[PDB]
């Protein structure tokens, strides 16, 4: 399933655990459009802080 | 003939069949819910019934 989550509002936490669980076990691809993020590109030497 | 209802006549009957639960219905597994509030009060849609 290529699930699309336009908004996480009102979502059960149990359901969110379930969806990530299906990401891992059922190989779901879930796309959360609600999220905003800044990114940083680490060099391999500095690793993930 | 069919059996007359006991309530239908003025006799007293001191033996009767009584339906009953086999054990206490109050098992203590009371229902509980995950309420999850609106993210933004201004975004709420009062409209449309």
């Amino acid at each position: 399933v290529h699930m699309t989550i336009n908004e996480r509002a009102g979502m059960s936490k149990l359901v969110a655990d379930n969806i990530i669980a299906s990401v891992i076990k059922s190989n779901w691809v879930v796309d959360i459009l609600d999220i905003e993020y800044t990114a940083e590109v680490m060099t391999p030497s500095e690793g993930y802080t | 003939q069919v059996g007359i209802p006991k309530l239908e006549v003025d006799h007293i009957s001191f033996s009767n069949v009584v339906s009953m639960m086999t054990a206490n219905i109050r098992t203590g597994d009371d229902m509980a819910v995950e309420r999850v509030n609106p993210d933004d009060v201004r975004a709420i849609n009062i409209r449309n019934a």
